[PDB]
């Protein structure tokens, strides 16, 4: 191919023909001069390496390189290694009618429907404009609607309304570990360059909004039109194909709105209170008479589907909170109301969804996922749950467990030192100390952080469940474990080293108190294995991948 | 005291731990590398002169001429710093050497000489570092980072028994030269030593011996003792020798010494040497085993009884004692301590005298050629031994002569033979229980190249391969009149240096997205390159942090990715030293006290004290306070008693480098998030006008000064002239160097594009008639604030969920953020259009297009060229061009057309450059380049009137400037006599030549500087017409192209949905919104937040760092808000003066003291307006600010000290519940914009070979649909949709055209057929010489 400025650039083949054919034209010429048989022999066994590298350039004597010093690419060379057409462009290619973006959250949209820029999607979907614009003979020719779209005249976004009404597109993100990591959506045409990604398929996709990107898709054919509604649709995926649980599950703010909005306080705003159903409760909720966590009485009816399939109703006083109530307005018709009748962490929120599909089938748990995540993110920002360094409440009497474990340890270090115990026994003495002072600081931290006390409905000392912004992330299931808080507010723990052994000394700081430039070196040390380690499983889980669904 | 630029605004400043040692100027290591290159060295050893000493002189055969080197020197660049960036080419200097040809007669070789020519050559360009530490190559400056790669010399290590079954340690040693060949013995798993010389087939160690002259006796004498049989049957016995099962126990003075069968013990040896033992008899089966030392012969007839290193017998030992024989040499072994090694390996060892060791290394070295004595002999000798070819460092001598425990630094780069028989007696004596292996990450074995270096070993590559061409060019012939200039050819000298400085894996693009990115790519450290190891063969041993990094390498600032822990980042202190292994400084202590002397220890040395740490309470006196100080020894950490500490460190900073430095309480976040923090850090994108931050940890001024960005004052002086684009200073009289002018000029750097496409541009920071002193800033650069680093913008900030618009990581702006332009910034890229010839004739830049109705021509001037600051968006056309075009062929139904409306062809394409879809901005700058022979058009002709114009101006300045000086010199002279203090002055100035006073020292004086008056006139006429012709003078362009016109773009780009912001804390985010005004939470005063963070972030990702930013931040503000109402009412400068006084004086006793009683009216009224948004806080790394500082700064202005307000609701003004943590956190806009990530494509341009859409944004691709993605479509039924993908949408040629036609006519069908990819395929598969069919 010529390139600008008179250069060219070929292929690699064209040398190797080349030397051949100048090979072969010698030896014909030697044959004809009747030379020695020596200068003969040397020619042909010239012709045999050229061919041979030709074929195939590596398995033989070295390898012929051209006017740089890497290696020719042969024929061989162009099927194999990855590279060649077997694996380069027959199953992985590239392809039209598809473009890529950042994603962001739009929190607004319904489960089945997608957030797409109306410039991506005007690209997109260009050769259905031009068919629309010259069928209704605003554009006399395709050259006319060509010139419209460029000029963005008005016509042309309502066209664009039209064609994208029904007509999914396909989503994906980079590393397809499994089926959901490609799903059909409808579009809504939004303004901006970034796709807005309904929340609960964040973990189908195992995305977040910190800079990841997506391919969008659009398919052609009315077949697979038909494919990706029916078969490749949001609403449809709903349970995961390696177990049959949920996979749309609210993840971490929708888990804590839940959380806050269906939970108990000793002494509320509106105690003892009797309601005549959930719409009174929300009522007072918003007038600004009765708080979200007050144990009231309420008049509930509830179905049940105790024949076949009839939901007769049932009414009676339950005993709830205003919140429990207020989220029993959203629950069908067909669930008990002991569902919605406790704290709903992040597991009873699961459970309710898998109830909801199973008793009543699939459109109804569609919606009530939606209806759930609304609710939840509303009640989420309606609480205002911060987080403060105050919350991170150190245990009063961890000095003295850490005086406690020094002293032990140096009581076992100096019996060593008279010869009555030898090195390793020693080492897991001061071991087992450690990590008995560990537990302790924990226990101590964990006592003093999920409990408070609240006076009263007489006046008197009553134990209640915290409300502490970091053990409401962490018992509700939103966000975080005992690891971590055991690390902010009570001793970062013990260490490991590059032979994989244990520090017999931990790091006796937490994160609200600092590290000393000390101990702050032996966590460097883990925290690169831990990149490490993760590059490497990625790599080991993607070859088992290949070699599962090769036999298979 | 306090600098005048630092007097404006004085950062509050925490950190109780007092300063020794201030941070050392951050970019010296390139510039000290690169200066120690180019440099006169009086005794060569560094650079150039070690090169051309170690290649001249250069000497032909029979040695009939010599090739001398006499000096080198480097002319002035013909091409500035700004034209070479500005026309794109190489800034460098030509590298001239004076050689001379000396001419042997015959007769007598040393003595006279024929005739000497001595001549100049000219042999390549160098090119030059930028006063910054950067080169540049083509118009672009690169970063030559340095390299980490293993010292030469003697490395001794095992294989950890893993390479076998039996799981044996086998041990070997290595010597690694600088150049050369690798000699490496090895312990086989049978225990027999073997070498290999370049990785090559096993040899037995021995042969090596044989080949250095050695005979087997000597060899055993070498590597073993001996022992003694006497003559009966008597031996010397040494108590030692018998430490340890014996089985005839002693007879010793015949009655007793000890029993049969129990072993020998401590006592026995006792008794033995108190009784004097010297000599006992044993069994003649004792010496069953035993072998033979050295030959034994008969003297009857001289037959070789036994050769030496052999078996003995009894019949031989028979055959010895009737041969008269007594005294018997046989070989001390023991299968524990002294096991036999060598004598194995002789048994094994096939060779037997030096011909065969020579031959067999012949054959192992370049097998299938006839060995020769005579080759054999030149290929050892020339293997190792040789100055030419193999080269032990000095570097490496001296590793090499520690390593054996020798007290010789010096010493010479050839290896002896007392070289290898140490190095195998201590191989021999690590096996044998007794020293230890050596650790390969110890960066006591790490060694540090630098530009200086890696470029002098290209350059001497280059004089090596002139010294081969020269001296073939002197084999033959020998010619006289031949001067010492047609032998040299300067291309292959600088073909290498070209190859390394352009195209070179660690030359590499600078980062210019702010100051930060600059300064911590010039000084990186990266384990890559050549010479170096590579990704996919270095293990978690290498990227692992080492307890020798302490100090010298950073531990978190490294890459995430495919090569992290291979590339890191020098510390702050940190220091190369004169070897190249990185030293680090600390404070000595001596016998109590801790004195103020630093010493720079590596980390071989700093192993062996005790070393304190930088957080340790000192007395007023330097005593330590507690009785025992946590300290770190050899290898682990403990107590240590107050008196047995001899080191402590300089520094709580020492050990993070400059970028994890700037992160304000980095030890309350996980080590994850500070790597993140840092790495972000580094990606910040400049804004509009820069905010300095309010909690910082006081290294932003020494980053933003150490970058070359700002303007800072060479020479103290007043302000003389401001402007904005030029600074003039009066230089004091102090420093005025009497013979100049006394005034500086300072021009500035305008807006200009970065290798980022960013912008960068300086403004002046001073007013005119301001003072100024050395070192101070007159010029903030990009991404500075009067001399401080400033990176990102204080945004008030809420954390709270907020409607799930920050869901995982999502961010919710206000509006009032984007009114602001907080966050906006400006971008500069330039198009070119290139005009060519082409066979069918010349492409034409022209105003005149066809198919173009004067619409698009609006912006375009006569010439075809687009106005200077015109608005241009998406479509326009910038620079109208045409190509000539052939015959067009029209079809029928064409034809017809042009028939029936006649309108005939254009005959010209148009191929004209427009500005990129998406894109709109205003022209800022239009330059063309025309080829010698073109002839300029009228715009060129413009331009080059304006650059003419400027280069004038400058001149004129220029010129008025110097005569000064040498006016003030005829001043100087006229002094002692004809001087009118008063009355001289007022007359012309010209007339000072006039004058004469009599014939003196005076006259002759006024003379010379009239004289030197003309001459400088006559010069600036010169330099006038110089830069006339540098103006005019034509371009090299490349063969075949006609011109070229380059239109540079200014685009502003706002914040919009889809960009990424984070903080320095490691917490990134993509705007999800911009919420309006009204809409945002507000306290009870109705002042909104900007941004509204999400807490869920926190718990998991341990960086809690950011919420203590958070409530100093607030403080801060507090502060500044009290001292802004304070100033807004216009109360007296006393109660401003109380307030800020008393708000500098808190904390736990913190060093800094700023009394404000030294401090007048008008600097208290200018520090307080530089206060009034904000006052400014530092929080050192590891000895920030405590959270009861926090708590007293907050009660200091009227702010809770929990940090937390209750806030509203915008939209229905109901109060949140349990109140929000609201404060002011430094956020950053990273250069990740989702204008540079959005891309689609319905159709366009398909490759060449394979027809597939071409991949990425730039050539307008597809998106890769992988073989994953594939596997998912078949998880799903979906055969159609994967069928289109795989036919229709990429490859099929008549498929994807019908499906456009389809889908045009509201048709959704295809009718696919079959890829040409498996056609390729096919065709591919039968030129292979195999018949792969499609049968039916
Ligand atoms: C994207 C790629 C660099 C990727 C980093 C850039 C850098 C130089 C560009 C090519 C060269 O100009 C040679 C040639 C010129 C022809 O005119 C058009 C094709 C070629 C191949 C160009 C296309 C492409 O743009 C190249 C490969
Ligand atoms: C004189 C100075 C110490 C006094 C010795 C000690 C180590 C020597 C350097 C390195 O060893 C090798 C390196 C490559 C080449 O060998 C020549 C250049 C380098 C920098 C050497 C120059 C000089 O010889 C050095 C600095
Ligand atoms: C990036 C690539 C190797 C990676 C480094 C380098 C190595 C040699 C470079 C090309 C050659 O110069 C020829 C040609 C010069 C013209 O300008 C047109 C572009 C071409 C193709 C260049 C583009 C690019 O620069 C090349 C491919
Ligand atoms: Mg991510």
């Amino acid at each position: 191919v010529p390139l600008d400025g008179g250069r060219f650039a070929t292929s690699d083949l064209n040398d190797l023909y080349r030397r051949v054919i100048n090979r072969n034209n010698r030896l014909k010429r030697l044959l004809d001069l009747a030379a020695p048989d020596i200068i003969v022999r040397n020619e042909k066994r010239m012709l045999q390496e050229a061919v041979d590298a030709l074929l195939d350039n590596g398995r033989r004597g070295r390898a012929i390189t051209g006017s740089n010093k890497r290696p020719l690419k042969s024929l061989a060379d162009m099927i194999k290694g990855k590279q060649g057409r077997f694996r380069q462009n027959l199953l992985g290619k590239r392809v039209d009618y598809s473009g890529r973006s950042v994603i962001t959250v739009g929190p607004y949209l319904r489960l089945h429907q997608c957030g797409l820029p109306k410039k991506m999607a005007l690209e997109l979907f260009k050769p259905f404009i031009y068919g629309k614009l010259e069928l209704r003979g605003l554009a006399t020719t395709i050259k006319a609607a060509k010139k419209m779209v460029e000029r963005e005249e008005a016509v042309v976004w309502d066209i664009l309304d039209e064609v994208i009404r029904e007509h999914p597109v396909l989503l994906n993100r980079a590393p397809t570990l499994h089926r959901l990591g490609i799903q059909a959506f409808e579009p809504v045409l939004i303004e901006g360059k970034a796709i807005q990604l309904h929340p609960l398929v964040c973990a189908a996709y195992n995305a977040d909004f910190d800079g990841d990107q997506m391919a969008v898709h659009v398919p052609l054919t009315l077949e697979a039109q038909l494919e990706a509604r029916a078969l490749m649709m949001s609403t449809n995926n709903i349970l995961s194909p390696a177990n049959g649980e949920p996979i749309i599950v609210p993840s971490q703010d929708v888990v804590l709105g839940l959380y806050y909005m269906t939970r108990d306080c000793v002494n509320a705003k509106g105690e003892g209170m009797v309601l005549t159903g959930p719409k009174e409760a929300e009522r007072l909720y918003r007038s600004g008479l009765a708080s979200l966590h007050a144990r009231v009485k309420v008049r509930i009816t509830e179905y049940e589907k105790d024949a076949n399939g009839e939901l007769v109703a049932k009414t009676s006083l339950k005993d709830t909170t205003v919140g429990r109530a207020i989220l029993w307005m959203i629950v069908p018709k067909g669930l008990p109301y002991s569902i919605v009748n406790q704290a709903l962490g992040k597991k009873a929120i699961s459970k309710m969804l898998n109830t909801c599909y199973r008793i009543l089938g699939l459109k109804p748990t569609v919606i009530f996922a939606d209806q759930i995540m609304y609710t939840g993110f509303a009640y989420a920002a309606r609480s205002g749950a911060s987080v403060g360094i105050d919350d991170m409440v150190i245990p009063e009497k961890k000095h003295e467990i850490i005086s406690e474990a020094e002293a032990e340890v140096a009581e076992i270090q100096e019996q060593f030192q008279s010869g009555l115990v030898t090195a390793g026994e020693r080492y897991n003495k001061v071991i087992d100390i450690w990590a008995a002072a560990n537990d302790r600081v924990s226990k101590a931290m964990m006592d003093n952080l999920q409990t408070e006390t609240v006076i009263n409905r007489d006046g008197q000392e009553e134990k209640q469940v915290s409300f502490n912004s970091i053990y409401m992330m962490a018992d509700s299931g939103a966000r975080g474990s005992a690891a971590q808080i055991r690390q902010l507010a009570g001793m970062r723990g013990l260490m490991a080293k590059p032979d994989g052994s244990i520090i017999e000394t931990p790091i006796t700081a937490n994160f609200r108190e600092g590290l000393n430039v000390l101990q702050y070196f032996i966590s460097t040390h883990g925290a690169r294995k831990g990149l490490a380690d993760t590059a490497l499983k990625t790599a080991n889980s993607g070859y088992l991948t290949r070699r599962l669904v090769d036999v298979a | 005291v306090y600098s005048y630029t630092e007097k404006k605004r004085i950062r509050k400043d925490f950190g109780k731990r007092p300063q020794v040692l201030d941070v050392p100027y951050l970019l010296s290591i390139q510039l000290d590398s690169f200066q120690k290159f180019i440099e006169q060295d009086p005794e060569g050893q560094y650079g150039l002169e070690a090169a051309f000493r170690s290649v001249f002189p250069i000497q032909s055969y029979s040695g009939n001429s010599e090739l001398q080197y006499v000096s080198y020197r480097l002319g002035e660049p013909v091409f500035d710093v700004q034209e070479c960036q500005i026309r794109g080419v190489t800034y460098s200097a030509p590298l001239r050497v004076k050689l001379r040809l000396v001419i042997y007669e015959r007769e007598a070789p040393e003595g006279t000489v024929k005739d000497i020519k001595e001549q100049e050559v000219y042999m390549g360009e160098i090119p030059l570092m930028t006063d910054n530490g950067t080169f540049v190559i083509n118009g672009t400056e690169r970063v030559i980072v340095s390299q980490l790669h293993r010292s030469p010399g003697v490395f001794f290590d095992s294989d950890k028994g893993k390479t076998h079954s039996s799981g044996k340690v086998l041990y070997n040693a290595r010597i690694i030269p600088y150049r050369g060949s690798w000699l490496d013995f090895e312990f086989d798993p049978k225990d027999n030593l073997f070498v290999r010389i370049d990785r090559r087939r096993k040899l037995p160690a021995t042969i090596i011996l044989r080949a250095l002259n050695y005979t087997t006796e000597q060899i055993l004498d070498l590597f073993f003792e001996k022992v003694i049989f006497e003559i009966k049957l008597q031996m010397e016995l040494v108590p030692e020798r018998l430490r340890g099962t014996a089985s005839f126990d002693i007879e010793a003075n015949g009655k007793v010494y000890v029993e049969k069968g129990r072993r020998i013990t401590a006592r026995h040896i006792r008794q033995l040497e108190k009784d004097d033992v010297k000599l006992i008899e044993v069994p003649v089966e004792y010496i069953a085993g035993k072998v033979v030392a050295k030959d034994y012969i008969d003297e009857s007839t001289g037959e070789l009884i036994c050769a030496a290193n052999m078996e003995l017998s009894l019949d031989l030992l028979a055959k010895l004692s009737q041969s008269g024989h007594k005294r018997i040499e046989t070989l001390f072994t023991n299968d524990l301590d002294h096991g036999p090694y060598i004598s194995e390996t002789l048994r094994v060892d096939p060779t037997n005298d030096r011909l065969s060791a020579l031959v067999e290394i012949y054959r192992m070295m370049r097998p299938g050629e006839p060995p020769t004595r005579e080759a054999a002999e030149s290929l050892f000798e020339n293997l190792f031994f040789s100055e030419d070819r193999y080269d032990l460092s000095a570097v490496g001598r001296m590793k090499f002569n520690r390593s054996l425990l020798r007290e010789e630094i010096e010493g010479s780069g050839i290896l002896s033979k007392d070289d290898i028989i140490d190095v195998m007696k201590k191989l021999i004596d690590i096996r044998n229980g007794k020293g230890e292996v050596d650790d390969i990450d110890h960066l006591g074995n790490r060694r540090i190249r630098s530009v200086g270096e890696m470029a002098e070993n290209q350059f001497r590559v280059g004089l090596v391969r002139v010294e081969r061409a020269v001296k073939e060019r002197l084999s033959l012939g020998d010619l006289d009149t031949l001067m010492p200039q047609d032998m040299i050819n300067a291309k292959p000298i600088s073909a290498a240096v070209k190859e390394f400085f352009g195209s070179s894996q660690l030359s590499q693009f600078m980062d210019q997205n702010n100051p930060l990115s600059e300064i911590t790519h010039k000084r990186r450290i990266s384990a890559l390159g050549p010479g170096g190891l590579t990704r996919e063969r270095a293990g978690f041993e290498v990227r692992d942090v080492h307890p020798t990094h302490y100090g010298r390498v950073c531990p978190i600032e490294t890459p995430e990715g495919p090569n992290i822990g291979l590339i890191n980042s020098l510390s702050v202190y940190a220091q190369t030293n004169e070897y190249g292994f990185l030293e680090t400084p600390y404070r000595k202590v001596t016998d109590g006290v801790v004195t103020d002397e630093i010493h720079y220890l590596s980390a071989i040395e700093e192993g062996n004290y005790v070393i304190a740490q930088a957080n340790s309470n000192l007395d007023e006196e330097g005593h330590f306070v507690e009785d025992l100080v946590t300290c770190r020894s050899k290898g682990e950490s403990s107590l240590f008693s107050r008196d047995q500490v001899d080191y402590m460190d300089v520094s709580t900073q020492q050990v993070v480098s400059v970028g994890a430095s700037l992160i304000p309480f980095l030890e309350h976040d996980d080590a994850n998030r500070a790597l993140m923090g840092a790495n972000m850090q580094r990606q910040a994108v400049p804004t509009l006008r820069a905010d300095k931050p309010l909690v910082g940890t006081g290294m932003e001024r020494a980053v933003a000064v150490d970058s070359g960005v700002t303007a800072v004052a060479k020479r103290g002086g007043v302000v003389q002239y401001v402007d904005a684009s030029r600074i003039v200073i009066k230089v004091n009289e102090d420093e005025m160097y009497p013979g100049e002018a006394g005034i500086d000029i300072y021009n500035l750097t305008k807006y200009t594009r970065s290798n980022q496409n960013t912008c960068i541009n300086q403004m002046p920071c001073v007013s005119l008639g301001e003072p100024v002193e050395r070192g101070d800033v007159l010029a903030d650069g990009p991404s500075t604030d009067l001399g401080e680093l400033a990176l990102g913008q204080n945004m008030r900030v809420a954390f709270m969920p907020w409607n799930g618009y920050n869901f995982e990581d999502s961010i919710l702006v206000s509006e009032r953020v984007v009114q602001e332009d907080r966050f906006t910034t400006i971008h500069i890229q330039e198009l070119a259009c290139v005009s060519r010839d082409t066979k069918l004739g010349p492409e034409e830049i022209t105003a005149d297009i066809p198919n173009v109705g004067e619409a698009a021509l609006s912006k375009l001037d006569e010439s075809g060229i687009v106005y200077i600051g015109a608005e241009v968006t998406g479509g326009d056309i910038l620079v109208g061009k045409v190509t000539p075009k052939g015959e067009t062929q029209l079809t029928p139904e064409e034809k017809l057309l042009r028939a029936i409306f006649g309108e005939k062809a254009s005959d010209v394409k148009d191929s004209s450059l427009r500005v990129p879809n998406g894109v709109s901005g205003t022209v800022i700058d239009v330059q063309v380049f025309t080829r010698d022979g073109v002839e300029k058009d009228k715009r060129a002709l413009e331009i080059e009137e304006m650059q003419l114009k400027q280069a004038k101006k400058d001149l004129s300045e220029e010129l008025q400037i110097l005569e000064a000086g040498l006016f003030s010199r005829i001043r100087a002279v006229l002094v002692a006599g004809g001087v009118e203090a008063e009355k001289l002055d007022k007359l012309p100035r010209d007339r000072w030549l006039e004058l004469g006073l009599t014939d003196e020292e005076k006259q002759n004086q006024l003379e010379q500087l009239a004289e030197q008056y003309d001459e400088l006139k006559h010069e600036f006429e010169k330099k006038l017409e110089a830069k006339r012709r540098k103006i005019t003078q034509g371009d090299d362009l490349a063969p075949g192209v006609l011109k070229i016109v380059k239109v540079y773009l200014a685009v502003k780009r706002r914040i919009q949905p889809g960009d990424k912001m984070a903080g320095r804390h490691g917490n990134k985010g993509v705007i999800s919104k911009i919420n309006p005004i009204e809409d945002m939470p507000y306290d009870e005063n109705g002042t909104p937040v900007d941004i509204v963070l999400n807490p869920l972030g926190v718990p998991s990702r341990m960086n809690i760092g950011q919420i203590l930013e958070t409530h100093l931040g607030m403080a801060a503000k507090g502060i500044g808000d009290k001292i802004n109402a304070m100033l807004k009412q216009q109360q007296e400068v006393a109660k401003l003066r109380e307030f800020i006084q008393r708000a500098y004086d808190l904390g736990a006793d913190v060093r800094q003291k700023v009394d404000l009683s030294t401090f007048s009216d008008e600097e208290v009224m200018r520090l307080a307006e530089n206060l009034r948004k904000g006052m400014p806080i530092a929080t050192p790394v590891f000895d920030g600010a405590k959270e009861a500082e926090i708590k007293e700064l907050l009660k200091l202005g009227d702010l809770p000290t929990s940090g937390q307000i209750r806030l509203y609701d915008g939209r229905t003004g109901e109060q949140f519940e349990r109140p929000v943590t609201v404060g002011y956190m430094y956020m950053l806009k990273l250069n990740h914009l989702v204008d540079d990530k959005m891309h689609a494509r319905s159709t366009g341009s398909y490759s060449l070979v394979t027809q597939q859409p071409l991949g990425g944004k730039a050539q307008f691709g597809g998106q890769r649909f992988g073989e994953m993605e594939v596997w998912a479509l078949e998880a799903y039924g979906a055969a159609y949709t994967l069928q289109e993908m795989l036919t229709v949408k990429s490859d099929d040629v008549n498929g994807r055209t019908k499906m456009y036609k389809n889908i045009v006519d509201g048709n959704h069908q295809m009718e696919p057929g079959m890829p040409e990819s498996f056609n390729v395929l096919l065709k591919e598969i039968r030129s292979l010489g195999i018949n792969i069919e499609l049968e039916d």
